[PDB]
């Protein structure tokens, strides 16, 4: 994208005031819990106030760094995106179950990616992309062998450098797999998505297969859904304990969240500990918690 | 101000 200058900075914050003072409406009742835009909007102005703070001076260097040329492309590109979703929805935004209404939430929970990725890029205002830590192993080998210490690239290099380790089947697959790792929805893949996707299904060395085992087959994953939308998609389900989804935690980055109905008429969401979706969906097989998705009746079997 | 989603373990 282009250079980035205080002026567009400027546009943006107007443009998120905007967003905060539509979803201020009552008639939309936003529940404030994570991924809650009217923190989200303010912090990522807060953060971006720090790292221009952090660049007195020498901000032509800022405004020639790739990869918060993409990032505040983006930002106004989202932005925009939201305040038309209001004005084309319009009293349509207020009927929950609505898909204008679902397209706010979807959006909700990409600004949340988008601000911890901008943390994890920019901690404490200042540039780290080129140093950033990739959790596993494997992935970090893979990743600088293929980009170096680049912190972003365009989704079709990033694709095509993939495939060479890890066969992508077809066009279709790769769409989805797009979708899954694309957390800010910006054709672009950063290092720190790349972590979160491979944290999220590794191991690495089948790091395809667990994808397509826990997402693309799996009727219990969730993508893009929040803490409050499982909940709500559990409740038809309140009387068939065992029923369970899962998806991505939207504040701990790179773990799963896991909703079941237990027995006794609860509705609960835990985030595994040392070990994998695969172990933790197995173990909660066995213990009879996480006994059909989505409230199916069949539950895919991953021991093997 | 938002209020964490309440997980179990
Ligand atoms: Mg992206």
């Amino acid at each position: 994208p282009g250079t980035v200058d205080k002026k567009m900075v400027e546009k943006c914050w107007k443009l998120m005031d905007k967003v905060v003072r539509l979803c201020q409406n009552p008639k939309l009742a936003l529940k404030n819990s994570p991924p809650y835009i009217l923190d989200l909007l303010p912090d990522t102005y807060q953060h971006l106030r720090t790292i221009l703070s952090r660049y007195e001076g020498k901000m032509e260097t800022l405004g020639e760094n790739e990869y918060f040329r993409v990032f505040m492309e983006n930002l106004m590109k989202k932005t925009k995106q939201t305040i038309s979703l209001f004005k084309e929805g319009k009293e349509r935004m207020y009927e929950e179950n609505s898909q204008p209404r679902r397209n706010l939430t979807k959006l909700s929970l990409i600004f949340s990616h988008m601000l911890a990725e901008l943390k994890g890029i920019f901690p404490s205002g200042l540039f780290q992309g080129d140093t950033f830590r990739i959790t596993k192993a494997d992935a970090a080998e893979f990743w600088r062998k293929a980009f170096g210490e680049k912190t972003i690239v365009p989704w079709k290099s990033f694709r095509q450098a993939l495939h060479e380790v890890h066969p992508i089947s077809s066009g279709l697959e790769a769409m989805a797999l797009k979708s899954t790792i694309d957390l800010t929805c910006n054709d672009y893949i950063s290092v720190f998505e790349f972590d979160i996707f491979t944290r999220l299904f590794q191991p690495w060395s089948s790091l395809l297969r667990n994808w397509n085992s826990l997402a693309v087959t799996h009727p219990g994953y969730m993508a893009f859904l929040t803490y409050d939308e499982v909940k709500a998609r559990l409740q038809k389900f309140i009387h068939k304990p065992g029923s369970y989804i899962f998806r991505l935690s939207c504040t701990r980055l790179g773990q799963w969240a896991i909703g079941y109905v237990t027995a006794d008429g609860n509705i609960l969401q835990t985030i595994p500990h040392n070990k994998p979706l695969f172990q933790a969906l197995i173990d909660g097989f066995r213990e009879g918690f996480y006994l059909f998705p989505d409230g199916r009746n069949q539950n895919p079997d991953l021991t093997g | 101000r938002a209020v964490e989603n309440q997980y179990s373990f």
